[PDB]
């Protein structure tokens, strides 16, 4: 799952 | 912002629409995605990285692939847009997708854009674009390229889902990669590879870009 | 048949009202067009008409409708009578719009003007670089902004009671557009317009014609 | 006037 991959805080924050 | 940019290239804008026609003088245009904003080129803006080893099993990869693409280079012409959709719609139809490019050189590019289903190759679509000379510049642009039929298909099954985390759960597994390449030289331009949430939002249609790093 | 000489097509042309609803949402009404719906095989022949009989509606001595088409060439030369949708309806955006193709890598200069009692008011020019398509040549003026005098204009139309009224105004207002290839300073096209309001049910319409000598 | 001059009918006639 996406939720479990390095990647940073905005990805899962919509502007 | 000259964001989406390599050294050669630049991506201004990408778009994909639905536009319904009322009748002979009346059009109703409804966007899905956008990138595009009011600030002047040189605004460019710090952009987040992301290691591109958390996406390689998104994409195919196979000779010719995203890993082979990237370390073949230059690295600074791979991005990661994530999209939050405006799937919030209502005549005849059309489906549509418009982009447009700049460059300070004259290059005849190729525009390869894949669309992804658990990582696997299910359509291509190739176009040749020539440049226009524009205030100081050269100009590329897509205009109004017909969405082929799998992606119209695609956006009618995820409406047709009752409830807005199902479309989110199908999405997971949906990418699109789009390589720009020059055609004589063979260089790398731009990479660009998306990814789709549904958007929550009442400002329209959202994004963010990252820049792609080996880490 | 189409608006096009020997050097230069304009396959479309239109003016527009553009309101955005929302970021993602927007309408466009048309008030005139030209290749809105694709070319086809049943498409009309063109008639002519006499350039004598229209003269004094547009600017002439030097440099003016009369100078320009004897000097040619006489296949450059056209009339549009436009019937216009002026039925409108947030963020506004009054445009036009218009895409030519030529057999000629050129750099093309076109001239617009608004012209009332055949004496120019306003003009407007613009300079358009070709781009290479499937063996041929591409020019585009792309939503460009419509000026302030014709937005104007249009307000001041619709705020006439009835619509014969916008027929009598419309009866001394013209434009004229010349487009030239700004090396050899020759004619590619000249168009002449007229106007009335539409009371049609399919929206705006249009009568093409060829301008000649006789 | 307008409508006096030689042109043809279609010109005072909307498609
Ligand atoms: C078909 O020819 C494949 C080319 C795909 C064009 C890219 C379209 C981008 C789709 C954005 C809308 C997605 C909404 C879920
Ligand atoms: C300002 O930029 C003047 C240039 C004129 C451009 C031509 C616009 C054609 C307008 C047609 C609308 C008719 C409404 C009666």
């Amino acid at each position: 799952p996406w939720r479990l991959r390095k990647x940073p805080d905005s990805f899962a924050k919509e502007p | 912002p000259r964001s989406v940019a390599s050294s050669k290239l630049w991506m201004l804008e990408f778009s994909a629409f639905l536009e319904q026609q009322q009748d002979p003088d009346t059009y109703n245009k409804h966007l899905f995605v956008h990138i595009g904003q009011s600030s002047p080129s040189y605004s460019d803006p710090y952009l987040e990285a992301v290691d591109i080893r958390q996406i390689y099993d998104k994409f195919p990869e196979k000779k010719g692939g995203l890993k082979d693409l990237f370390e073949r280079g230059p690295s600074n012409a791979f991005f990661l847009v994530k999209f939050w959709a405006d799937l919030n719609t209502n005549g005849s139809s059309f489906y549509g997708v418009s982009s447009q490019y700049e460059s300070p050189e004259n290059m005849i590019i190729t525009c390869s854009t894949k669309v992804c289903s658990f990582g696997k190759q299910v359509v291509e679509k190739v176009e040749t674009e020539y440049a226009r000379y524009e205030n100081g510049h050269y100009s590329y642009r897509i205009h109004r390229s017909p969405l082929c039929e799998y992606m119209i298909n695609f956006i009618h099954k995820l409406k047709h889902l009752p409830e807005k985390y199902m479309m989110n759960s199908v999405l997971e597994n949906f990418t699109i990669l789009q390589v720009v390449t020059n055609r004589d030289t063979q260089e790398t331009l731009l990479c660009i590879a998306y990814v789709f949430e549904v958007s929550a939002s009442e400002h329209g249609a959202q994004h963010h870009i990252y820049r792609l790093v080996k880490e």
